[PDB]
């Protein structure tokens, strides 16, 4: 074997795959689900909103959408018929621990302020588009995580 | 967060939600509205989820002191029900909603002494929820260090007798109502640091706004009270209001050297978030209104505890309306029926 | 009873109890309900009124 | 302390950092080796309780689910005896979650077979060994975070369906939208196991 | 080649099932040291005021 | 001792039958214990519903025994000289099973503490409730077979 | 679980003889079905004077589902004897089998070979080994797939029924084929795989036998390369199906909506139930595992059952062994009639009662409805 | 030593023998705090229940004979010369019987404690009491029964 | 390999690019959290307030690509064939920028909470409002010009 | 590396210079917290006071660049083979600065809260309040002096 | 180089510098924060008593100080081949009044404010306050006194 490709790369490479995609979709959960916390709240006083307050949670779901596509990337780079360096080992969890914490991150904003966002919803119509335009700041936070990673995926191959 | 809410609350607010959605509507009322006789508001109630507990009650002898009795009363064997499955958060809480209402109890027992009325009916008059076990303290020789051994040593109130004992042989109707609201002050004291140190997190600020509001309504009522037939020293005033609503932790002392009306309008000025004594003929219409939309805002936090104790003061909220509706039917007065406040 | 019966006479009291064996029900609880027959000792006037 | 549980792991903390730069600035950089464990250690080890570990949090996930959501079902159905058996639904995406646990295990027990003396340590079994771990707490963590979800989210479901029946066909968007990241921790797990060969 | 004996010996691999084996046992006790026993059924005052 | 046989590799099994039984034990445990408080809570007004509200502290000892028959068949499993390959999936039916009792333990146990609470005040849902805890034991099955599909794989090739 | 509406299919000419039955692959034995059977026996003959007494709480559903214990108890028997199970013994009934060779030593590597296939259900020579359990559960976990399916289909075949009976041809059949086609395209070739590479034979004609399960992913990640050389002509229809059931995904959510147009409500409905409907298939056909796994934990706990009580009392001891015989068999007997049968019962009813209907009325019912309920002059006292 | 039976093979067997014991006595203890306290509360004003109502207690002691006999029975099966095989057993005999049983203590003690209370109100409950704890108290018997299995294979098997 | 070239080197590469992400965006989205929960509640009464507001969101977002253009940055200069002093002092830009972006983060937030609750009864707060809160921003600005003079050192005068 | 100029050596320095941001950063946040928090519920009462009540977060400003100047200041010194004795005092260095920056952002936070609301009734209080800030500030610069004598021992001796 | 003087004793010395500093300047900052709250609280009602009331905050600076003269005393002990001997008591007299000022910053801050608390109602009270802070101050002057006589030992008879 060689130097720089060790026989325990497979080790950090599946490290990232699993810490990609299960903090992602932690933060997708609790953006979902701290959101219908609010929307079922406020569900029995105003029967009609409820259309327009699925928003939150559509965008909630595609951070696990955005751990999903970087997680089938980086994995079928990986088998035992080649052998990969240590230096692609590495990245790997690199790639894996960056998206998870950004989405995760991304998922608890949106979470709690998509709870307190259509909670309050049921007094005025107007705010509507204030805190949509909020959430959109708030959701890029994730996608900051995937832009860097699909670039640090690239090197190293 | 609110992932570990139901280990022991599960139930209980689950139950609870079953005993929201069963308040009266606003078109409820107004059905209730057009009713001519005591029997019409007898079986027309019955659509609601109150209904068959008028069942034997009487063939035609109905009044208002029997009908505000039994709604009370089944809130109270029912809230009995809800506090009878607690866990060990939940019951000291819940027994600390308790002991905010039971010092109003022994304020209307020691209310008695001066006019020597009958031990057998003043508790017959007060309030059930409310209850210690031990009630000599009407037939004893009143006098406040006298009185002290029984309320303090066994009954939970003793924390809250601090620096109270002032002219201990008089028991005057005015010095009675000194040391309620040294209780009270001392009370929510001690309710809000229970809130702060324990009590899960989506409880915390719902219950801290909604009780640091009475707080702030026990202070500026008994600020006005103290106003009109009372004189006395700031020092005294500023004791009797309590710094945990702390919606105004600098007016308090405001309010002290304010000894008019314009005192008041004047120490209420620059908070600005509410205004009560605003042109209005009822006063209290304005808190209770407030507070409703308040305890609104209280049910629409699905994991909280702190839906008992908005939906407690809901429901007696309602009860004082059906009581002001069967008040205004057999005593006909008219236009004054549409005063109820509900917002559900 | 006796514990707020201890604090109003500091100390001195006398007190004995006898028990109740087949108990009588009443009027406001319509039920079988145990009791207990108690003599106090004391020497002052308005103390036994109180 | 005022904590023993928050000391206990300043004091696991310390310890460790004094010990690895002990080694450090005595020259032995290479008795503490995180690489030779992996090479020393068995490759049944990790792909074993990667078996073990995935369907036994999934089950865990789909337990503490229904935990919740059985609590809030119940507790509205004093009022409304109509919910239970109409929102039965809502429990039901919460056990499905613990099928697909278990339909990791079905699949891999196929991978799971004996190897000769030699060839433990190639990098053919090595490889598989690690990826049932990887893939074992993937799909069961990520079955696990999805009874959490669907399990609260499902719990306001009764109480919502107390009032405005009409309005539980619209609440039940959330569940099934939040069902889709338990299987979509599922696909990933036999995305990136499929490719492992068995143990030779 | 290999590891070091004392403390470094393959028997590590052996040490951390039973760690990870006390993690969730210790995580469970803190659920069986947690309940109570709700004693508002359990026993029943006179209340003169209700019935 | 030997490369394919250490002498280590019977720890994962004496552990793997001591877990099997012992976190189910915790999990039967606390089944029986939240539920069983519920049913002396209830039945304390109606004497009359003791008997249909036992079935949670009934399903709850269903546990112990799923936990036991995976626990009895590791140990004939057993041997001194013995492979590292059948080592842990001893250790991996253990806590597999295991872990899966207290988790199916405690939904028994909170689900049967609110039914039999719920089942004084509306008599219809002792129905429902049934209908809803028996899903509460049989993912606690699923530990099992899946402890019962890695015991197959032991006595075949031991090498 | 809900009232049907009118004028439409009923459940109930299913449910008498699905919900026995599905019953009766859950544990079905003929031993415990016997026992089930002469329970219910007893209170189908005993109804005349019975339903006059006066009926305890938990005596009112078994008196009212009599004939549904009844007649399940019939199918659990006829599943016991496909098993070949009577108290975790087998039968050995045909001796037709599998033939041992002649000779051996004690505890030696002993395989077998046929003369010919037993002719109802799987016979004895399973019995001992544990690697028969490996054939056992990879056998029963085919059967629920393939019934079950079966079963499904079956469901979703009687909505036709309806929706022809409502004059419902402008709409509907643009909703019931994509909806077919998606359920049947995927998973009735993963269904017809299993009964194809039973029937060919795989060690005559020398071939690798290809992959259960590895089949059905790799069509999805991978544009049709299969090495695993099931069938020559398997790559084109392969790419053929994953292509047509992944066209009707759109064709389903468009064409129902579309009309010569939406308020905003029905392209959401749809949308909501498509997507529901798309992860709905591969839930539901993968939730008939309960099927296999609760049969599969029966039998087994009732073979240890069988191991740890039985066979200590079984080995022969002379004065105390003839009293302890009678000791432990009400040790065995107790156990296996009041729990293993009550307890696996109750469970499984409840199972099969979830599995009828949360798989069977979704694809059943379209609604709900109000029941006729009429007013009626009885016997009615209550203090 | 060989490589079979080491010299530090009767650590395992020592401390599971305690372990064995300690686990139980510990669920004994609690067993017996808060049924204990469930006694003496609630039959000062109903005395005449005492010799009837105390069965939580006794059974308490019921789970800590378990871990004794087990405990004594492994005591005869220590060595030097033991193999390492004989020692992992006995640790698994030991936290078999021992944290089960404590599981059988944290039961049946608030049971006990729950238990007592409520069949001071209502005569008909106690009846139907004990029934509860029995499903409880056969969880300790559980955590025998599996010890009791492997001590018999422990001596039997050992070839060194 | 090379003494002063090891294979484990990248591991502090990785991770130098992995922190400066994950203490950036818990700091960012702490920070538009606590301003987020503000905005809302102040804006159901005297409404239409919304675009004065929104700049403790904006900030919030702007220490975000603070993050990111350090991280993209420090991604350009990894290698295979790398110094083991390259790898320590892009970790060390990696943690000087995320640490200082949660720690701006925490500050932004609290700020932003209690801060726009106080401009609906105060309208004159709003030109001290972004005064108060660049002074938590700038530094958001200190922790990347640190970093970035420490990329500048990375590749110069390293065998 | 060598013996006295190993490998290990610019893992000291270049954490030490990152100790030097992070800390002063997080002190200068949480400085920025507490007093900003205090100025946004004074302000709403009276505008006025606000120019006169920015003085904390302007030393809270300060004691964040006062770790900028030694972490800028070190950052010059790094290099691939430098001394091990060079690479400890200057993480020295980065955790003096540091933490007596971090001791001055407690002290700053509450300190100005209760100094700014006490600031609103009196205006005699305002000129004393500075004198107590200096007190809490020259602390913090502490640090800084006795950080600038170390980056001067390190590049004097080296081997 | 020799087992006497290894290259790793300068870490011992370095972290002496600093610890000096970061306990002391920690406590330090502690006393000035609660007496700070002290002082804002009862200078609202009484402002003439201001000026004699920082004699709690001034003597924090003392016991800040005694924090710098020694660790500007024991900097100039450093060296490239100092030995591990005199590296050990770097730390000793850095953690000796390291810890020290903790303690007595402690003393000083819970005493101070209740102190000006009761110099508030009590004209009197201050004379006799502010002598047992001097006992509390004697307390932080003990650690110089020892770290001074450890610095004495450490560069004669070294070898």
């Amino acid at each position: 074997s060689n130097i720089y490709a060790p026989l325990y790369a497979p080790f950090f490479g599946f490290a990232g795959c699993a810490a990609a995609m299960v903090l992602s979709c932690l933060g997708a959960a609790i953006g979902t689900a701290k959101s219908g916390i609010g929307i079922a709240g406020i569900g029995t006083f105003k029967p009609e909103l409820i259309m327009k307050s699925l928003i939150p949670v559509v965008m909630s779901g595609i951070l696990a959408i955005y751990g999903l596509v970087v997680a089938v990337l980086i994995a079928g780079n990986l088998s035992p018929t080649e052998d990969y360096t240590l230096f692609n080992g590495f990245m790997h969890l690199s790639c894996g621990l960056c998206v998870g914490f950004a989405c995760l991150s991304s998922g608890y904003a949106i979470g709690m302020v998509g709870d307190v966002g259509v909670r309050k919803y049921m007094h005025q119509p107007r705010l509507f588009v204030g805190i949509v335009l909020i959430l959109i700041f708030s959701e890029v936070l994730g996608l900051y995580g995937m832009i860097v990673a699909l670039i640090l995926n690239t090197r190293g191959s | 967060e609110g992932v570990y809410f139901n280990i022991d609350n599960g139930f209980i607010e689950g139950v609870v939600r079953g005993y929201r959605n069963g308040l009266l509507s606003n078109n409820q009322y107004i059905n209730l509205t057009q009713c001519d006789t005591l029997e019409d508001l007898k079986l027309q109630l019955s659509s609601t989820d109150y209904g068959n507990f008028l069942s034997s009650v009487s063939s035609e002898s109905l009044t208002t002191s029997l009908i505000q009795e039994y709604a009370s009363s089944k809130l109270y064997h029912e809230f009995n029900y809800i506090r009878d499955q607690s866990s060990g958060s939940t019951r000291k809480f819940m027994d600390y909603i308790t002991y905010g209402y039971m010092i109003d109890n022994v304020a209307l027992m020691i209310t008695g002494t001066i006019h020597d009325r009958d031990k057998g009916e003043i508790l017959q008059r007060c309030h059930p929820l409310g209850w210690f076990d031990t009630l000599p303290t009407l037939s004893v020789a009143t006098d406040l260090e006298s009185l002290y051994e029984t309320v303090l040593v066994d009954t939970p109130l003793a924390p809250y007798f601090k620096n109270c004992f002032d002219t201990a042989e008089e028991l005057d109707d005015m010095n009675i109502e000194i040391i309620r609201n040294k209780l009270y002050k001392a009370y929510l004291e001690d309710f809000y640091n229970f809130v702060t140190e324990e009590i899960p997190e989506p409880a915390k600020e719902c219950m801290q706004t909604l009780l640091g509001f009475e707080a702030d309504r026990r202070s500026i009522n008994i600020a006005l009270n103290s106003l009109q037939s009372s004189d006395i020293d700031p020092d005294l005033k500023s004791d009797l209001l309590p710094n945990i609503g702390k919606l105004y932790p600098l007016a308090t002392f405001h309010l002290a050297q304010a000894q008019d009306f314009e005192g008041v309008r004047a120490a209420l000025a620059n908070v600005y978030e509410y205004r009560g004594f605003l042109e209005t003929g009822n006063l209290e219409d304005h808190f209770y209104q407030l507070e409703m939309e308040l305890c609104r805002d209280a049910f629409t936090q699905q994991f909280a505890i702190s839906t008992v104790w908005a939906w407690m003061k809901s429901k007696e909220q309602e009860v004082r309306n059906i009581t002001w509706i069967a008040e205004c039917i057999a005593q006909n007065q008219r236009e004054r029926i549409n005063n109820y406040i509900s917002v559900y | 009873l006796e514990q707020i019966l201890w604090r109003v006479l500091r100390g001195n009291l006398f007190f004995k109890t006898v028990e109740i064996e087949q108990p009588v029900y009443d009027v406001k609880t319509r039920e079988y309900k145990h009791k207990n027959a108690f003599i106090v000792f004391s020497h002052g006037d308005l103390i036994i009124k109180r | 302390k005022f904590s023993f549980s928050h000391f206990l792991y300043y004091l696991v903390l310390i310890v460790v950092i004094v010990y690895g730069l002990y080694k450090l600035f005595t020259g032995h950089g290479s008795d503490i080796n995180f690489g030779k464990f992996l090479l020393r250690t068995s490759p049944y080890m990790w792909a074993n309780l990667g078996i073990a570990l995935c369907v036994g949090l999934s089950v865990v996930g789909a337990a503490w689910g229904i935990f919740i959501t059985g609590s809030s079902m119940i507790g509205a159905g004093v009022r409304a005896p109509r919910i239970t058996t109409k929102n039965l639904i809502s429990i039901i995406f919460c056990e499905v979650v613990a099928i697909y646990g278990l339909i990791i295990a079905i699949v891999f027990s196929s991978k799971l077979t004996v190897a000769t003396a030699e060839n433990m340590y190639s990098k053919s079994n090595l490889y598989t060994g690690y990826s049932l771990f990887w893939a074992g707490i993937t799909v069961g963590a990520s079955n696990l975070i999805c009874g959490i979800a669907v399990g609260i989210t499902g719990a306001t479901a009764a109480i919502s369906d107390a009032a405005d029946s009409a309005l539980f066909v619209k609440i039940l968007v959330i569940e099934i939208f939040g069902s889709i990241l338990g299987l979509l921790g599922l696909i990933v797990g036999l995305l990136m196991a499929g490719k492992a060969s068995e143990f030779q | 080649d290999i590891l070091s004996s004392i403390w470094t010996e393959g028997l590590l691999m052996c040490l951390i099932v039973s760690a990870l084996l006390l993690f969730i046992l210790i995580v469970a006790l803190s659920w069986i040291s947690n309940l109570d026993i709700t004693y508002g059924a359990l026993e029943k005052s006179t209340n003169p005021i209700k019935k | 001792m030997t490369e394919l046989c250490p002498v280590y590799a019977p720890f994962f099994g004496a552990i793997g039958c001591a877990s099997a039984i012992i976190f189910t034990s915790l999990g039967a445990a606390y089944g029986t214990a939240k539920s069983g408080v519920g049913i002396c809570a209830t039945c304390v007004l109606r004497p009359d519903l003791l008997f249909k509200n036992i079935v949670p502290v009934i399903m709850a000892g269903i546990i112990a025994i799923y936990g036991l028959v995976v626990s009895v068949l590791v140990c004939y499993s057993l041997g001194q000289k013995q492979a590292l390959y059948t080592g842990f999936i001893q250790l991996g039916a253990g806590l597999s099973v295991g872990l899966s009792g207290l988790a199916a333990g405690f939904a028994i146990g909170i689900v049967g503490d609110a039914g039999v609470r719920g089942s004084s005040q509306q008599p219809r849902l002792f129905v429902g409730m049934i209908l809803i805890l028996i899903f509460a034991e049989v993912l606690g099955l699923y530990g099992l077979i899946v402890a019962l599909l890695l015991n197959s794989r032991a006595t075949q090739d031991v090498v | 679980y809900g009232i049907a509406q009118y004028r439409e299919i009923n459940a109930g000419l299913p449910t008498i003889v699905t919900f026995p039955f599905m019953f009766a692959i859950m544990f079905g034995d003929m031993g415990h079905g016997f026992l089930m059977t002469l329970a219910a026996l007893s209170l189908v003959l005993n109804e005349k004077k019975i339903n006059k007494m006066k009926r305890g709480e938990i005596f009112d559903m078994a008196f009212t589902g009599r004939y549904i214990i009844l007649l399940m108890g019939v199918f659990s028997m006829y599943t016991g004897f496909l098993y070949n199970d009577i108290f975790s013994k087998t039968m050995t009934i045909f001796k037709s089998g599998w033939k041992w060779p002649d000779h051996w030593k004690k505890g030696e590597s002993i395989t077998a070979t046929s003369v010919g296939t037993y002719p109802i259900g799987l016979d004895w020579a399973w019995h001992g080994t544990e690697n028969a359990l490996l054939f056992s559960n990879s056998y029963k976990m085919k059967l629920s797939i393939l019934m079950g399916f079966i079963h499904m289909t079956y469901s979703y075949f009687f909505s036709l029924a309806n929706h022809l009976y409502f004059n419902s041809m402008i709409d509907i059949i643009g909703n019931f084929i994509p909806g077919l086609l998606f359920m049947q395209g995927i998973f009735g070739y993963l269904s017809v795989c299993i009964v194809y590479k039973w029937a060919v034979d795989w060690v005559k004609d020398g071939k690798p036998a290809p992959g259960l399960l590895n089949m059905l992913i790799n069509m999805f990640l991978s544009p049709g390369t299969i090495d695993d050389e099931l069938y020559p002509h398997q790559a084109k229809v392969q790419v053929f199906l994953l292509l047509m059931a992944l066209v009707c995904i759109p064709w389903l959510l468009l064409v129902k909506p579309l009309h010569f147009e939406d308020f905003g409500d029905i392209m959401i409905h749809q949308v909501i139930h498509t997507i529901e409907f798309c992860l709905n298939c591969v839930s539901h056909t993968a939730s008939y595992l309960r099927l296999w796994a609760l049969s599969l934990a029966h039998a087994q706990l009732s073979s240890v059952l069988w191991t740890m009580t039985i066979q200590i009392a079984f080995g022969f001891r002379g004065f105390v062994g003839v009293f302890m015989t009678v000791a432990l068999f009400a040790m065995w007997f107790a156990l296996t009639c009041a729990v293993l049968v009550l307890m696996e019962g109750t469970s499984a009813m409840l199972h099969s009662l979830r599995l009828h209907w949360v798989e069977s009325m979704s694809k059943f019912f379209v609604g709900e409805g109000l029941p006729y309920e009429p007013f009626a002059f009885e016997y009615k006292d209550m203090e």
